This record gives structure tokens, sequence and C-alpha cells, in this order.
């Protein structure tokens, strides 16, 4: 296959500095240029820099330019964004692209949150079902953590179906907080148990949280 | 810059339905017969797919019925039949001159019969009342269109300032969307009331429901 790993992303201080890479596979094809793009939380795509296939003639956005440098290791196969004097406004999930054309290959994106605050765990808390109609509702709230992001699956991932996820919300602390629930027949409750798996790895902080009705 | 006015900002269409999301550049994108204009479908929780470069090349792997047309200033992407896994946010991108540059964005809703929400109220955990702060989750699940109302009322008093809410992405299994709202309270000021309630508004509900719980109460 022809895939791309991004690695080098987290949490930041005001005014310091990033390195993102990009290593890729079997392209390698020499009339392809590197692009790097980001997306700010909620927005849309921004394009960040440009390296062209030949090494010769880089290229930034004028948000980034001065700020930001773009290499490529030939040997390697690998390519670099560093970039200086990270705000607030450079929060943002950094893509990594490549191709002939247009920008055929991505890698997943890498989180890069530019902020003071403190990493902190989440807690989370049931959101229990009654104690009744047909069909009865569950979830897990996970409060406060900071940064982004948590992952939620339920029985290890062994439930899938009726599990809604809902986006982090930011709240008026500055932490993030989100709830991930799921439907499940009434008559299973007694039977069967429900565990929601959180993870947050920014803050070390993996919990089980069993989900019984009171 | 070559600034890329991508219109309409959203749009809802039907499965069998043609949807045609449009891009306008500032200025000419082309050389001789070539035209150097992208198309890029993000689903959310995901990196950018290519579906159309260079105006009008459907990229190997993507669908016939996705194609890309245009020349010089004004270019298309038409979707017919359109599909239940067309939600997605699709975005215009020119390569002709640096800086490259990306429209707005087209967010692509997904049309189907209406679906009423099934509402949920969830009191806080004793757990969290330990704690500093009291959490009250209503649930509205599965249901269509997207515009939904919360309304929270504690003792009577409409809440405002203290909710908030996040909204699933369209379901594409069924289509449906799920919203969570959650009030915020302090310790002390949830235990000086008793009745908490969220009131969901919807059109499939032929009047407002209301779920609530009394503090204390199982």
């Amino acid at each position: 296959q022809v895939q791309l790993q991004e690695t080098g992303g987290g949490l930041v201080q005001p005014g310091a500095s990033m390195k993102l890479s990009c290593k890729a596979s079997g392209f390698t094809f020499t009339r392809s240029g590197m692009y790097w793009v980001r997306q700010r939380p909620g927005q849309g795509l921004e394009w960040v820099a440009w390296i062209s296939p030949n090494g010769g003639s880089t290229d930034y956005n004028d948000k980034v330019k001065g700020r930001a440098t773009i290499t490529r290791d030939t040997s390697s196969n690998t390519a670099y964004l560093q970039m200086s004097s990270l705000t607030s406004e450079d929060t943002a999930v950094y893509y990594c692209a490549r191709g002939w054309g247009g920008m055929r290959y991505w890698g997943q994106g890498t989180t890069v949150t530019v902020s003071s605050a403190s990493t902190k765990g989440p807690s989370v808390f049931p959101l229990a079902p009654s104690s009744k109609g047909g069909t009865a509702a569950l979830g897990c709230l996970v409060k406060d953590y900071f940064p982004e992001p948590v992952t939620v699956s339920w029985n290890s991932g062994a439930l899938t179906s009726g599990v809604h996820t809902f986006p982090a919300v930011l709240q008026s602390s500055g932490l993030y907080s989100l709830s991930s629930v799921v439907t499940v027949p009434s008559s299973s409750l007694g039977t069967q148990t429900y565990i929601c798996n959180v993870n947050h790895k920014p803050s070390n902080t993996k919990v089980d949280k069993r989900v019984e009705p009171k | 810059d070559i600034v890329l006015t991508q219109t309409p900002l959203t749009l809802p269409v039907s499965p069998g339905q043609r949807a045609t999301i449009s891009c306008r550049a500032s200025q000419s994108v082309d050389y001789r017969g070539y035209s150097f204009m992208q198309w890029y479908q993000q689903k959310p929780g995901q990196p950018p797919k290519l579906l159309v470069y260079w105006g009008s090349n459907l990229e190997s792997g993507v669908p016939a019925r996705f194609s890309g047309s245009g020349s010089g200033t004004d270019f298309t992407l038409t979707i017919h039949p359109v599909e239940p896994e067309d939600f997605a946010t699709y975005f215009c991108q020119q390569s002709y001159s640096t800086p490259w540059t990306f429209g707005g964005g087209t967010k692509l809703e997904i049309k189907r019969t209406v679906a009423a929400p099934s509402v949920f109220i969830f009191p806080p955990s004793d757990e969290q009342l330990k704690s500093g702060t009291a959490s009250v989750v209503c649930l509205l699940n599965n249901f269509y269109p997207r515009e939904a109302k919360v309304q929270w009322k504690v003792d009577n008093a409409l809440q405002s300032g203290n909710s908030q809410e996040s909204v699933t992405e369209q379901d594409s299994k069924d289509s449906t969307y799920s919203l969570s709202s959650t009030l915020t309270l302090s310790k002390a000021d949830y235990e000086k009331h008793k009745v908490y309630a969220c009131e969901v508004t919807h059109q499939g509900l032929s009047s407002p429901v209301t779920k609530s719980f009394n503090r204390g109460e199982c």
C-alpha cells in the first residue's frame, strides 16, 4: 500500500515550537510534491506549507510565513514541518499530504494544541437508565479533561450497535467534556453488563465504568 | 491569492437525487486544456479524500456517480445518484499558483422521512455530587431533521447560559441525528431545587415532549 505516518503532535506552550514528521511507502513517483494542510477545531481546511518535488522552492501561508520551515529527507523518504512562536490560532489538526496532480495520499492527522493549560484526566460518571417503555438508554459522561482527545468504546468494542458517542464540548472552564450513550433492550438490563471504556491518552487515564440502573 | 468561493454553504438532498456543488475562482486556474481544480470529500473524524483532480479527472477508486467539470473560474462537482454514505463536507482546491487555497466547504446532509426523537433525562450521579458539580443530561435520540430545540427548566425557571449541547453526525446506517444537552450546576444550586426537566420541541412531535425527575426519588 502507499501509506503516510504523521508524528510529533501534542500539547505545546504558547511561544514554543513544534516539529511534525511524515513517513511514506512505495511512492517515490518523483513528480509529486509534499503538502501540509491544517484544520482548526470546527473549521475547514487551510493550506499551510509546500515543498516542491525536487527540493528547490518551498512555500507558506502568510499566517505562518517566517515562523515555519518545511524540509524533506529524500534518503529516509520523510518530510518535516517545524514551526515556532506558536499561538492559540495555530491550534489545529495538522494533515500531511502528497501527490502528483492533487493531494491524493493523506495521513490520518495530528492534533497540536497550543495552551498553557495543564493536562487533566477525565472523571467518568454514569448516565443510569430508568427504573421505567420497551427500550432502555444508558451512557457515560466524561467530564473535565484536557487536552483532546478522548476515546470511548463499549464492552471493549464488542458492543457497537446503538452507540452514539458525541463530539466533545469546550466548557467555560476551558476543560473538555463529552457523553457517549447506547440504547439497549430493557429486558437485557438484568442479564447483560454494559461497561464504557474511556481512555484519555494525554493524561495516561484509562477507565472502565460499568453502568447499571439506580 | 486565488480566492475560491464555494456555494451553497449547506445542502440537503434525497438518495437518488442530483446534488450540484459549485466553486468560483477569483481568477483563472487554467493552462492549455488543463484546469488545475481539485475536489475533496471529508467525512468527519477523517482526512480528506481526493475525488476529482484537474477539473474533471475522476480519481481511480471513486465511483462514477461523482463527476467534476468546469473551466477558467466556474467549476462544479455533481453527485448523481446521491447515496446515504455521501454525507460529508466537500471542498474545492486550486493548484495553479501559490498560495494554494481551498474553498470554505459545502456540507451535504442526506434527506429522509421525518423521525421523532426518543427523549431521555439523566440525573447527576451520587459519584459526581460528592465533588463540586452536578451535570444533568437530556438525550434526544435518532431523529430527523436536525432542527430541534431543548429547553431546561429548574423549578419552572427557564435556564439559559448553563446548558451545552452537541450533536452526532448523520447516522448513514439510518440517516438520523442524535443530540445531548448537558445542564451544569453547582452542588449547592442543585440541592436548592426539586424539579428538573427538559422540554423537547421537534417537527416529528405533535406537541413538545417533556422528560423530568424530582431530586431524591428513584
